[PDB]
């Protein structure tokens, strides 16, 4: 038992993997893949390093009713701890998107092969999301507040794609596009900045829709929600103190290290051009030769 | 200067790269190098100076 | 300087290269090597002190 | 691409001569003395010694 | 006749070379085992669609490196999930060696040309990849028959015929007289580009986040000095500079290792870093409040 | 060919079956590395008094 899953990285393989998956259970219309994930637990950082498909069916009718294969588990571990015994069962991939209440007694399987908390990787293969292409969260049981029971729930807890080095290098392999995003020239940066407010534009639209529904269509009032609102509301920058005037005597401070720069260019630039001028008026004189020359190449060739 | 077996050679061909070494050929940039010794009976009879 | 030589030099003992191999026969090979960069002059040092 | 070669991990050697502005010789601190080629935009200015 | 015997083009999708570096990197300083599992169509297209590794054999690679316990037992898992495939080769490392086969692996390549007689054999250095194109290189045995009297090349019609080739060593010596190399050729969709391209929302998170101003200033500062460090530099250039030929003025006012270029560049990364801080900057007054 | 090849000629090979590449007329000696630093003396007759 720990509750430590703070940060989790994924390596690439995971990814694409979930995606052959998908396709080789031939799994849709809100039917699933779940197997299982393999990495390192009972820490702070996971790293997702493995992924694997288990036997496994989703029935429509109702949702309490799946099959999984139990035998198949303790089989995959034995097989597993040869190859590599840095690799543990650390819990289990799910195609998603969509979350359910089900899944949390699927949940209660995999807390019998890991001590750990398992992770549930939510890993969207039907590539609906722009951005997101992970979302990761983990079981754990708490008193919820306002009057609530006690409720078994599912946590989102920060991940990111880190890569690791071994799997790095075909990562730069199978790349070899020009990449709209890859943080390169002035150019690449003011696509991303344009891209980047659109990007908050929409996560804080949803923010928008989900307040209406609490009091409109009464949802549940999920009061971790409001409680991160109080603080937005909190860091909001006021004008008319004097760190907005200073941020606005810095915006002259870095253009005019700008300024003195773009005419130090201008320099090299005319340097440049100089230079050719000079070459072209060589030219001019050599092409000049070759008429006179001419003249004493067919007195020889009358001579001799 | 003593040569009695191989082992007393080796000691003395480091004193020789010292001397020769020392001495400017393109000239020092440095502070030319500085030396401690707790008495200059056991340095050599000449060679610094 | 004068003469318009390569005046190298070779300062100390000459059992000193060991990082490519010892230095027991680039004191016979010197002749050798001496010759290849004709005209040369060679400034083999050794200030004694072997009794 | 050459910006990862010419990081991190490498082996040391020792610059020779140059044979060519584009091959040089060097040795080894495996053991072995290499004509090798010299990447281009390398100070040569220091390279040379 | 018989057989086609024109060398394969293999298809290894990017799930199978990721996977065959990650068990190759761990396993460094030694070899590893593995069986490829695909399809085969065509006369001479093999898709390497997965892999598995073989634990890690105490003799190393050999005739006995593969045991029959794991490899059955594990051919059944992917039965049970529907991922099955058909073993079409075969995978080894040398871990410190480039693409080749010695004696044990060529004799090696005999036992699995008896199952399955278009079979591959791939030679992963799992480090001396750094490109990842690089130090991979796919094999298939040409009949002995056609070794002998001289019928051996067949391999150069049915393909693009651009090969790609290097080391006279083992290598070569090893196609003469046994196999024909062909380069590995990848394939992926659009799916899997569309994974890697994302590392999550703080990606674009990023271009809004806005970093210490304690560290621009530094860096501009820096900048500012070296840019006047380097036009004195840059001053010696053009000290004169109308001496004959080019050669000869570029090494002696050092024209090689420009200071021209050098002004340039430093004055750039500058110009334009300033320019997207102004505007995150500018971004964030307005859109916030 | 053999024809340019002399006794005494320094060549370059490679390392995947030692095959000739260039002559080379340059010698890399523990000698011309000594050298190579030191260059030439800027002494003269009046340098060294008496």
């Amino acid at each position: 038992m720990s509750l430590q899953h703070e940060k989790v990285t994924i390596a690439p393989l995971v990814l694409l993997s979930a995606l052959d998956h998908y396709e080789r259970t031939q799994t849709k219309e809100n039917k699933r893949c779940v197997g299982v994930i393999l990495g390192d637990a009972n820490s702070s950082t996971i790293r997702v390093t493995n992924s694997f498909a288990l036997p496994f069916e989703e029935d429509e009718k109702n949702s309490d009713v799946w099959f999984l294969d139990h035998n198949y588990i303790e089989n995959m571990n034995e097989m597993c701890k040869k190859i590599n015994a840095k690799e543990k069962l650390i819990g289990w991939y799910h195609s998603g998107p969509k979350l359910r209440a089900s899944d949390l007694k699927i949940n209660e399987l995999f807390k019998k092969y890991t001590q750990n908390n398992p992770l549930l990787l939510i890993v969207d293969v039907k590539q609906q999301g722009v951005g997101l292409p992970t979302d990761a969260y983990v079981a754990i049981e708490q008193v919820k507040d306002d009057g609530t029971s006690t409720e078994k729930t599912f946590l989102h807890l920060p991940c990111t794609i880190e890569a690791e080095e071994a799997e790095e290098i075909g990562v730069e392999h199978l790349l070899r596009d020009v990449r709209d995003q890859a943080a390169g020239g002035l150019s690449i940066r003011l696509t991303n900045q344009l891209k980047s407010l659109k990007g908050l534009q929409s996560k804080l639209k949803d923010v928008v829709e989900y307040l209406d529904k609490v009091i409109n269509k009464e949802l549940p009032i999920n009061h971790t929600i409001l409680g991160k609102l109080q603080d937005v509301f909190n860091l909001l920058p006021n004008l008319g103190t004097p760190d907005d005037d200073e941020i606005d005597v810095e915006n002259h401070d870095r253009i005019n290290i700008s300024n003195n720069l773009q005419k130090a260019l201008t320099v090299k630039t005319n340097d440049e051009l100089m230079v050719i001028y000079i070459s072209n008026l060589v030219r001019s004189i050599i092409a000049f030769d070759d008429l006179i020359e001419n003249k004493i190449q067919n007195k020889k060739i009358q001579e001799q | 200067f003593d040569a009695q077996t191989g082992s007393d050679r080796e000691v003395q061909r480091i004193l020789i790269e010292l001397l020769t070494q020392m001495d400017g050929f393109d000239q020092s940039t440095n502070v030319k190098v500085i030396m401690a010794t707790n008495r200059a009976d056991t340095l050599d009879p000449a060679l610094l100076r | 300087h004068h003469t318009d030589c390569k005046f190298i030099r070779v300062s100390g003992a000459e059992l000193v290269q060991k990082y490519i191999g010892e230095g027991s026969r680039m004191v016979r090979e010197l002749f050798v090597m001496a010759r290849e960069h004709a005209p040369s002059i060679i400034f083999m040092d050794e200030i004694d002190s072997i009794g | 691409e050459v910006k990862r070669i010419q990081s991190v991990p490498l082996v040391i050697g020792q610059f020779l001569e140059p044979i060519d502005q584009n091959t040089g010789i060097v040795s080894s601190t495996t053991g072995m003395s290499y004509v090798v080629r010299i990447l281009s935009t390398l100070d040569r200015e220091l390279l040379k010694p | 006749t018989g057989r086609d015997d024109t060398k394969e083009t293999v298809y290894i999708s990017s799930i199978a070379l990721l996977k065959m570096l990650k068990h190759g990197r761990a396993g460094v300083p030694m070899e590893v085992m593995g069986l490829m599992l695909g399809e085969f169509v065509d006369d001479y297209t093999v898709n390497v669609v997965d892999v598995f590794a073989m634990p890690q054999s105490g003799t190393g690679v050999s005739v006995e490196a593969v045991d029959d316990v794991f490899q059955a037992k594990m051919m059944d898992m992917l039965k049970q999930t529907g991922r099955d495939q058909m073993v079409v080769g075969w995978y080894h490392s040398h871990p410190g060696f480039g693409c080749w086969l010695s004696s044990v692996d060529v004799n090696t390549q005999k036992s699995f040309e008896q199952l399955n007689s278009r079979a591959v054999a791939v030679v992963v250095d799992p480090i001396q990849s750094v490109k990842g194109k690089v130090v991979i290189d796919a094999f298939r045995l040409i009949d002995t028959g056609a070794l002998i009297n001289n019928l051996e090349p067949r391999q150069t019609t049915s393909n693009t015929g651009l090969l790609n080739k290097a080391n006279i060593q083992a290598l070569i010596h090893g196609l003469n007289r046994h196999y024909y190399s062909l380069n590995i050729d990848y394939h992926k969709t659009a799916k899997e580009t569309k994974m890697l391209m994302n590392l999550h929302k703080e990606q674009w998170q990023s271009g809004l986040k806005m970093y210490d101003y304690e560290e621009k200033e530094e860096s501009n500062l820096a900048a500012t000095k070296s840019m006047v460090k380097i036009a004195e530099q840059y001053s010696k250039r053009i000290e004169e500079e109308k001496e004959l030929t080019e050669e000869e003025l570029k090494t002696r006012y050092v024209g090689r290792q420009d200071p021209k270029k050098h002004l340039s560049e430093t004055a750039d990364e500058t110009l334009e870093n300033n320019i997207v801080s102004v505007l995150t900057a500018g971004v964030n007054s307005v859109a916030i409040k | 060919n053999v024809k340019d090849l002399k006794a005494s000629q320094r060549v370059c090979l490679r390392s995947d079956s030692y095959m000739l590449h260039k002559v080379l007329e340059n010698k890399a000696d523990p000698l011309v590395s000594l050298m190579m630093v030191e260059k030439v003396p800027d002494s003269t007759y009046d340098m060294v008094g008496g």
